[PDB]
DNA sequence: GAGGATAAAATACTATATCCTGGTTAAAGGGTTTTCT
DNA sequence: AGAAAACCCTTTTGTTATATAGTATTTTATCCTC
C-alpha cells in the first residue's frame, strides 16, 4: 500500500524539488514503488490598489507530499535528491505515514 | 530585532496552519520550529547550532 | 600483522563477522540515525 | 504564542531543573520537548480493575479469533500442499519437482506460523503495556501508541510536546513528593539517597 | 543466569589584566513589473 | 507583443577550530552478589 509521506524542502524552491524527485525515480527506474508527488496549490484573490487580482498560495507551505513504500532503497533515493532536508515523521529510522483521514481532507479541499 | 522577527514569523505561520486545518504531523513540526526559535531568542547557542 | 601481541589481541576481540557487518558498523558511527545498507555504506566509505 | 513553549534556562542548564521536579532524565525531556516521542500525561485507574477484567475477556476473544483466522489460512495452505502432491503423483516428475514444491509448502507454513507468533506476541505486549501503564512513561515507536490509543482509547491520556509537560506539572502535588524524598533521605542511603 | 552497585569514561559548563586608534557595516537568487523596440 | 533592465522578498561536505585546568553530572561496563 502506497501510504502517503511528507518530505520537507527548502522554503521557496518547491517545484524543482518535485521535478528532480520524478527524474531521480526515473533514473533508478523503481517505478513500482513511487506513485505520485503533488504540491497542493489553492488559488485565491486579493485587492491590490483597489483592483481585484488573482493569487496562488500553496497551503501546507514548504512541504512536499509523496507516495512511497517503506524500503530503505526508497529512503535513500528520496533523501538523495537536492534541496530535500529530510522526512518529517515519528523518528529517523522509519518515517511516519499521514493517516488516511487527513489525506481524505486534503483531497476534498484540493477538489474544492 | 532579527530574533524577534523569526519568532513572530513562525508564530504567525503556525497560527494560520492551526486555523486552516492540517494533519497532526505538520503542526507538530511547526511547533518544534517555534520551540527552537524561542530557545534561540533566550539563549543562543546553548542547544545545537 | 603476526609479529606483535597487540595486533593478535585486537584480532581475538573484534566481534566483526565477514566484511558486510564491518561496513554497517562503520556506517553506524560515521553517520548516525540512518538505515544501514551495504551499497550506501561502501559508497560513502569510498567517497570519504 | 499559539502553542506552549518551555523556558530554556530551566530545561538545559546543568543540573536540569525540570528533570528533578518531574523526575525525568535530561534525554527524556530533550525528546518530549522537541516532539520526538510521546509521554503518558494522565493514566486512569480503578475503573481499570473492572474494565481490565472485561478487557481480558475481550482480548482472549480477539486472540482466539485471530488465531482461528490464521489456522484457516494454514488449512488453505495444507489444501494447496495436497493439490501439489496430487500434481506430483499424477504425472511423471522426479525428485526435482517434489523437493521444489515441498520446500515451497514448508516455507509458506513456517511463514504463516511466524506471522501468527508475531501477532500474538504483539497483542501480549499490548496487554503488558496496558497493565503496566503509569505516568511519566515514554512511548517510542509511534505505531505502538497509535495501536494502543485506537484499541484502548480510554484509560489514559497521552500527549507530546511542551503542553504535555504543562499537563504533567498541573497534575503534580508538591507535598507528597517532598515527603517521599525526605523519607528516602532518612532511610535510603547510597546513590539513591544522594539523588 | 539476572539484577544491582560501583568505577570509568564521557559529556557539559566555567574562567583566563588596563587603555588607545583604523576600516566595514551583504550578497544572491527567484519572482514580478515597466519601458523600449 | 516580446525582450531587457529594474523592484520586493527571503535567507545564509563540513570545513578551518593546532587549547588547558577544574568541577560536576550523566551514561555504561563490568564486577559482585543472590
Amino acid at each position: 500500500k502506497k501510504r502517503w509521506y511528507v518530505v520537507q524542502a527548502f522554503s521557496g524552491f518547491e517545484g524543482r524539488v518535485a521535478t528532480s524527485l520524478r527524474e531521480h525515480i526515473k533514473l533508478h527506474n523503481m517505478e513500482d514503488l513511487f506513485g505520485e508527488v503533488m504540491v497542493p496549490t489553492e488559488e485565491v484573490v486579493e485587492i491590490r490598489g483597489g483592483q481585484r487580482r488573482k493569487s496562488e498560495r500553496k497551503f501546507f507551505p514548504g512541504y512536499v507530499l509523496v507516495q512511497m513504500v517503506m524500503n530503505d532503497a526508497s529512503w535513500h533515493l528520496v533523501r538523495s535528491v537536492p534541496r530535500v532536508m529530510g522526512f518529517i515523521g515519528g523518528t529517523s529510522d522509519r518515517p511516519a505515514p499521514i493517516s488516511d483521514k487527513e489525506v481524505d481532507a486534503i483531497m476534498n479541499r484540493l477538489q474544492q | 530585532n532579527d530574533l524577534y522577527r523569526r519568532v513572530i514569523n513562525r508564530n504567525n505561520r503556525l497560527k494560520r496552519l492551526i486555523d486552516l486545518g492540517a494533519p497532526e504531523i505538520i503542526v507538530n513540526n511547526e511547533k518544534r520550529m517555534l520551540q527552537e526559535s524561542v530557545d534561540a531568542l533566550f539563549d543562543n547557542g546553548r542547544r545545537g547550532r | 600483522f603476526g609479529f606483535s601481541e597487540i595486533m593478535r589481541s585486537t584480532l581475538e576481540k573484534d566481534n566483526t563477522v565477514g566484511t558486510d557487518e564491518a561496513l554497517l558498523d562503520i556506517y553506524r558511527k560515521l553517520r548516525p540515525g540512518e538505515p544501514p545498507t551495504k551499497e550506501s555504506a561502501q559508497t560513502l566509505l569510498e567517497n570519504l | 504564542l499559539a502553542a506552549p513553549v518551555t523556558h530554556i534556562w530551566y530545561f538545559k542548564g546543568v543540573p536540569s531543573r525540570l528533570g528533578y521536579l518531574l523526575d525525568l532524565a535530561p534525554k527524556d525531556l530533550e525528546k518530549i520537548i522537541y516532539f520526538a516521542a510521546y509521554v503518558i500525561t494522565s493514566v486512569d485507574e480503578e475503573m481499570r480493575h473492572n474494565e481490565l477484567s472485561t478487557l481480558e475477556a475481550e482480548m482472549a476473544v480477539e486472540r482466539k479469533a485471530v488465531e482461528d483466522q490464521r489456522d484457516g489460512e494454514l488449512e488453505a495452505r495444507a489444501q494447496k500442499l495436497e493439490a501439489d502432491l496430487a500434481e506430483l503423483e499424477a504425472e511423471g516428475a522426479k525428485a526435482d519437482a517434489r523437493r521444489k514444491v515441498r520446500d515451497g509448502g514448508e516455507r509458506e507454513m513456517r511463514q504463516i506460523r511466524d506471522r501468527a507468533q508475531r501477532e500474538l506476541d504483539r497483542l501480549e505486549d499490548i496487554w503488558s503495556t496496558f497493565t503496566k501503564l503509569a505516568p511519566k512513561q515514554l512511548i517510542v515507536d509511534e505505531n505502538l501508541y497509535r495501536e494502543l490509543v485506537d484499541r484502548y482509547g480510554e484509560y489514559f491520556t497521552g500527549a507530546m510536546g511542551a503542553e504535555s509537560i504543562q499537563k504533567l506539572i498541573e497534575n503534580f502535588d508538591i507535598d507528597a513528593e517532598a515527603e517521599s524524598l525526605r523519607d528516602v533521605i532518612r532511610n535510603g542511603k547510597g546513590q539513591k539517597k544522594l539523588r
